[PDB]
């Protein structure tokens, strides 16, 4: 039959099985009836390639197929047809078998007794700890964008430093240029005086100069120990991301033993 | 860009020391005011200097400027002596003295673009890359072009830029503002200001709503000489005389009459129609109207003149195969992450050329792998907006669960680059941070280009060489491949009709798209079609690719709605883009330019490269219309911050500030303004953040007092529209609002000479911490879906009020004047019920603001304006608002407000709350079964299929938004709910029946 088959998940949204052939292997399919809603018309997709690619299965006289001419009784006849061997029959574009069938009631990873408490309990549990490692990550994130732009605050200002240094330190190079042969014309006069006026002012520039260069390395010195930590917040984000993804899924699936109900009772009593 | 006069420090004291060093190697403690100028500074630096060894090596004050750091890193030559010390933007209080070298009003200019566009124009000249250094200089042509066609016929062309006439796109209004004409007439009052007191006197009139303004002076003047007993000449003589010396102004904002579109064409008097009021014009002199316009002229920069064999794709006979060698810094705990690898996928567009390749697995403490990957693509079939789009993915491995992968870093390349040429040799690129809740393994719409940021993830590749440089084929050999290569009906041409209808996002299975390749032929019949055919294409073979270059060559233009939809992220080829482009250039008013700026700003990410067809485009018009100009400026600057694009923007920002005119010096006043108060708020938020809310109005009524920001908040053009001009502030108004991040109420007298006529004081709200654009977006399409209706004869009222993003969550918003929350109104009653406010108090304020016989029009626009936010936020998925989330002026016009604090609070039906039935039904028992409400739910059908009538509009513009960077736009999978509510995969009446069914839900009927 066709709504016992593995493949067959009926409503279900294209965005749905985009979210299901994620990176999978060519040959990987699944067949919806069409987004259209209309009775007696599907639509199969198959993964060829990298990319999704649907098919539109007719139907005409209770036969089936997806071409003009149409031959085929059941749609588990024709698929099972091209998971014997390939459907490059049809267009020789794409020439990969059915290979991989996705079904809807396989991976149902819950394994003991299936008191109802594995809705009621076991899925608030999931549920709580999903919400819990949730939070934790939207406060890394924030925290990791402040210490982003601090960051860069900090790298601008030794950059400004730098020139700061810069223009400093060639200060000091023109100083003993245009003052030493003033010094040596002085030493001969034998005017201390005006030579301590000038060593005077050079010991006031490099004095600041020194100044801020310990500004400069006590700013070097907190970037330093910030990007640090800023790696170790990109390091938990990222062990945090797969748990969650894991328990996210399985949050989901037990929503499988709720679905035992169909009617959302035991999720509406939540 | 500076949080203060000096580094750490807001604001400079009265008196601070200042190092000022000598071109001999002595230094100088000046102490100098915080306001004094440069000149002064020099002037008294020179004067002390005296007092200090080797004087006479100095030559005279005059040769010399100053030249220090700023708090942007940068060595900045103080030419412009005339600024003060506080304004310098210091990192240090210092000053190196120095003689001057290079063009001075150059470095004035660079100065002044700098501080518009928030980054130093010099870091510019530093960048290795040559497509950024050809991008600045061969653009210089787009300003070249667009200032000698505004010079052109002067002064009159240069009012056509600076004050371009706000035109509806068509001068045929609909039969709905034609009927409240009186038979086919308008009434209009023209003003004028006599000089000895500014006193002034009013002439109305009565004219044919088309008549040109020409023609409007015409029955003016005509109006006046009644009695003077003028000959037919005579009278043709005045009429000659007041035509060509003055022109008319809008009373109240700076909006002028200027071409000759007829009247109720322009926006002011199209609305006055509408709304039914009285258009109040005044009549200027142009000889006054030319006087505020400064000439203002365009010079060339220095880079923009100097600088200091190969074979085809098609003759490569290899697939493609790319080396990954190493990875660097890559952020992974080595006990949690059992391993990682790097993935990586060839893309055209967001579909893949080819099946993806990953590296071998490698423990997370050796990331190299030195693999040769190899891809399923002949090298000739590459396309030429190929991409290789890539990422570092770790695995968390389990037996009772199942592998988990996850990205850490992606990264995304053009294979070619803009020179035509394939890639060769080792490359190395920084990897960008895989943005919020993104858990794709890869990332293709992302931009492409290494993360300029430090000590991030750096991969290294190698591209193979063919020992010589490879270059795409020419447009030449192309054709004639096609040519190779390519050696009615009926039943089908209903299919292809039918297949243009459905929108840009509905499924198109594989018997479809190559039943279109068919007849790709047969479609040039239906240019619609364009869209799916070219995603019909198998862009990874050369064949095909060939024959559809000939077709697009030849493609009858479609109109801009649709041609919008080739700019997006599904059409990266350039001469799909070039198409898309031509068609805007030749078919999109500045109207609808205007209109849809958000969206054409933001695929400019999507442009595989700097120079574009599309850039060029708007930076054309941006520079020959300032009203576009305007906010093209302000939505490039308020994404500078972001990295992946502050290059590609800061450029293009750079090209415009070098050449929109005068109008540089009144955006940096804006700037300033907003820089100012950006700075106030940040003090009130991170410093005073624990004082108290009146405390906090101390600082801040206190820090607006100063005169240095009253001057700079005082007299600018409100950046929300530049028509406005914000004139004194009304600091008896202005005040913190009660949100955690406490936004100004800021307040402005409207400066105009008869600014009673239109509003005498208007008011905005500045907000620092949430991010606006969702606002931004969500009002831009409520004022799409307003125009629409309007134009079928719906007069819904909503009311779309301004809101601009100026930066990093940091923007401006328009407040609504006489307007309350329904939240507010409640209080106003009393309590009915056991605790429960009275539904019937809505209905009895709107009662007492509308006395007498304008009842029944505050009912009508209550009706009108519920239902078109009724279905708004139906389709929109804005749905479940709060009491306090919906607004209603005393006139009786229903709004909705903050819409990023509903998405915000989520990261459906529509209300349609007992209160509103009382009022549609003028407070009726059993409200639901009356004619009123019958007629209310008739309205709200009618909007809902007229929306689904535009559905692809609305799409497409949401598609173009995804490289936005907003979280509610990253995937086409978000757009599809758009989808859902306009039942886009069902019939109008399936469609209608679920509109039905969720209205009758709604009230449970
Ligand atoms: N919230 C919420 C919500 C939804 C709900 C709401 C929304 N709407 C927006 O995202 C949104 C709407 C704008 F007009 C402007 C902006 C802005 F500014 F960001 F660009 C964003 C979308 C979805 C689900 C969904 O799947 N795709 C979203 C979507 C729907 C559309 F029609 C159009 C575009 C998009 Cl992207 C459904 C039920 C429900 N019940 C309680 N809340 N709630």
């Amino acid at each position: 039959s066709l709504q016992d088959a593995e493949w067959y998940w009926g409503d279900i949204s294209r965005e749905e099985v985009n979210e299901k052939l994620r990176d999978t292997a060519d040959g990987t399919f699944l067949v919806r009836d069409a987004s259209t809603k209309m009775h007696g018309d599907y639509t199969l997709t198959l993964r060829k390639g990298g990319n999704n690619k649907l098919i539109k299965i007719f139907h005409r006289d209770g036969k089936y197929g997806f071409s003009d001419p149409l031959t085929f009784s059941s749609v588990v006849e024709l698929i099972n047809h091209y998971r014997n061997e390939s459907l490059a029959q049809y267009n020789p574009k794409l020439d990969v078998k059915l290979l991989y069938p996705v079904s809807k009631y396989q991976q149902d990873q819950v394994v003991k007794e299936d008191n109802i408490e594995a809705v009621g309990k076991k899925l608030h549990e999931y549920n709580t700890q999903f919400q819990e490692k949730s939070r934790e990550y939207d406060r890394l994130y924030e925290e990791y964008t402040r210490t982003s732009q601090e960051i860069q605050m900090k790298r601008t200002a030794i950059e400004a430093f730098n020139e700061t240094i810069k223009i400093f330190e060639e200060q000091c190079q023109t100083q003993e240029r245009y003052s030493k042969e003033y010094i040596e014309k002085f030493k001969r006069e034998g005017n201390e005086k005006e030579i301590q006026r000038i060593m005077h002012n050079y010991d006031k520039l490099k004095s600041r100069i020194s100044e801020i260069i310990d500004s400069r390395r006590r700013l070097e010195e907190d970037l330093k120990k910030q990007a640090a930590e800023y790696r170790e917040i990109d390091k938990r984000m990222n062990s945090i991301k797969p748990d969650l993804i894991q328990l996210r899924k399985t949050r989901d699936q037990y929503l499988m033993w709720l679905t035992q109900k169909g009617v959302r009772q035991k999720k509406l009593n939540e | 860009p500076s949080s203060g006069e000096l580094w750490g420090i807001h604001l400079m004291p009265p008196r601070i020391l200042v190092e000022c060093l000598l071109p001999n190697g002595m230094i100088v403690t000046l102490e100098c005011l915080r306001e004094a100028t440069l000149i002064t500074i020099k002037h008294e630096l020179f004067k002390e200097a005296r007092k200090y060894p080797l004087h006479q090596l100095l030559q005279d004050e005059s040769s010399y400027i100053f030249v220090s750091v700023t708090q942007e890193a940068e060595r900045e030559e103080f030419f412009d002596e005339t600024r003060r010390l506080c304004d310098l933007r210091l990192f240090q209080p210092f000053l190196k003295v120095i003689e001057p070298v290079g063009n001075r009003e150059e470095k004035i200019l660079n100065r002044e673009i700098g501080f518009a566009i928030g980054m130093p124009v010099c870091e510019f000249d530093m960048v290795k890359d040559p497509e950024v250094q050809d991008f600045r200089r061969n653009i210089l042509n787009v300003c070249k072009e667009a200032v000698d066609l505004r010079d052109l016929n002067s002064p009159h062309s240069r009012a056509m830029y600076v004050y371009p006439p706000n035109v509806e796109s068509s001068p045929e209004l609909p039969k709905h503002i034609y009927n409240k004409l009186d038979k086919g007439q308008i009434i209009v009052v023209i003003w004028v200001i006599v000089s000895p007191n500014n006193d002034k006197q009013k002439y109305t009139l009565k004219i044919n709503h088309d008549c040109v303004p020409e023609q409007v002076i015409a029955e003016a003047i005509r109006k006046k000489t009644r009695s003077m007993l003028l000959s037919s000449e005579q009278l043709k003589l005045c009429v000659l005389e007041y035509q060509g010396k003055y022109i008319l102004k809008v009373c109240g904002c700076d909006e002028y009459f200027l071409e000759k579109y007829p009247l109720s064409q322009y926006k002011y008097i199209r609305s006055c129609i509408m709304l039914g009021r009285m258009p109040n014009l005044m009549l200027m002199a142009k000889e006054s109207l030319y006087s505020q316009l400064p000439m203002d002229c365009f010079t060339m920069p220095s880079y923009s003149r100097r600088i200091s064999s190969t074979k085809s794709l098609w003759v490569i006979n290899s697939a493609l195969r790319i080396k990954i060698l190493c990875a660097t810094y890559v952020n992974v705990n080595i006990r949690d992450i059992d391993k990682i690898y790097v993935r990586t996928g060839i893309y055209h567009g967001g579909e893949p050329l080819c099946d993806n390749v990953n590296t071998q697995r490698v423990p997370c403490s050796n990331p190299r792998w030195n693999e040769w990957l190899n891809y399923d693509i002949y090298i000739p079939d590459l396309p030429r907006a190929a991409r290789l789009c890539l990422s570092i993915c770790s695995v968390k491995g389990r037996k009772g669960a199942k592998e988990e992968h996850c990205p850490l870093a992606w990264g995304n390349i053009n294979l070619f680059d803009y020179t035509d040429t394939l890639v060769s040799g080792k490359m190395a690129l920084n990897l960008w941070p895989v943005p919020h809740g993104l858990e794709d393994l890869l990332n293709p719409i992302g931009v492409t280009g290494s993360n300029p940021n430090k000590e991030t993830p750096c991969l290294e590749l190698e591209f193979d060489w063919f020992s010589s440089v490879v270059k795409f084929p020419d447009m030449s050999v192309i054709e004639e491949h096609a040519n190779w290569s390519v050696s009615l009906r009926e039943n089908d041409k209903e299919q292809l009709k039918a297949i243009s209808t459905r929108d840009p996002l509905s499924e198109i299975t594989e018997q479809e798209k190559d039943f279109l390749w068919s007849h790709r032929h047969y479609c040039v019949t239906i240019p619609e079609i364009l869209p799916k055919l070219l995603l019909s294409v198998k862009w990874n073979s050369r064949d095909e690719v060939a024959q559809m270059y000939c077709l697009v060559k030849d493609w009858p233009p479609i109109k801009p709605e649709q041609a919008m939809e080739l700019l997006d992220c599904n059409y990266p080829d350039p001469m799909v883009r070039g198409f898309a482009v031509r068609c805007l250039e030749k078919y999109l008013t500045d109207d609808k330019l205007s209109q849809y700026l958000i969206q054409l700003v933001q695929v400019l990410k999507y442009e595989q490269y700097l120079d574009n067809l599309l850039v060029r485009f708007l930076l054309k018009k941006a520079l020959t219309n300032q009203r576009i100009g305007h906010f093209f400026f302000w939505h490039l600057k308020s994404e500078m911050h972001n990295k992946t694009v502050s290059q590609r923007f800061g450029l293009l920002l750079e090209s415009y500030c070098r050449a929109c005119g005068m109008y540089l010096k009144h955006l940096n006043r804006q700037v300033e303004a907003m820089e100012k108060l950006i700075n106030l708020t940040d003090i009130l938020k991170q410093e005073k953040k624990d004082e108290t809310q009146k405390v906090q109005m101390k600082f801040l009524v206190e820090q607006m007092r100063r005169p240095d920001f009253m001057d700079a908040l005082q007299g600018f053009l409100s950046p929300l529209n530049p028509a406005h001009q914000l004139g004194n502030l009304r600091l008896e108004e202005c005040r913190i609002m009660s949100s955690a991040k406490r936004p100004l109420w800021l307040n402005w007298e409207n400066p105009d000479i008869m600014s009673e006529l239109l509003f005498q004081n208007n008011e905005i709200i500045f907000k620092n911490g949430d991010d606006l654009r969702q606002d931004m977006l969500t009002l831009q399409i409520i004022r799409i879906m307003e125009n629409i209706w309007q134009n079928q004869g719906l007069d819904l009222r909503m009311l779309p009020y301004g809101c601009l993003s100026i930066g990093d969550c940091v923007g401006l918003i328009e407040v609504v004047r006489n307007s309350h929350t329904i939240m507010q109104i409640q209080c106003k009653g009393g309590l009915k019920g056991a605790l429960q406010f009275n539904s019937h108090t809505l209905h009895q304020w709107l009662k007492d603001k509308n006395k007498g016989e304008i009842y029944d029009a505050a009912i009508d626009l209550f009706t009108r304006s519920c239902a078109g936010y009724c279905v708004a936020t139906f389709i929109l998925g804005i749905g479940d608002r709060h009491n306090s989330n919906i607004m209603v002026k005393d006139d009786g016009q229903l709004f909705h407000i903050d819409f990023g604090h509903f998405l915000d609070h989520k990261k459906v039906p529509f209300v349609l709350t007992q209160d509103f039935l009382i009022v549609i039904s003028k407070g009726a028992q059993e409200c639901t079964k009356t004619r009123e409400f019958e007629r209310f739910q008739e309205m709200c059908y009618k909007a809902y299929l007229a929306i689904r009538q535009h559905a692809n509009l609305f799409i497409n513009l949401f598609s173009m938004m995804l490289g936005s960077g907003m979280p509610e736009l990253q995937s086409f999978d978000d757009i599809a709910y758009i989808r859902k509510t306009l039942a886009l995969d069902k019939t109008e009446q399936e469609a209608l029946e679920y509109f039905m069914k969720q209205m009758n839900d709604a009230h449970h009927g």
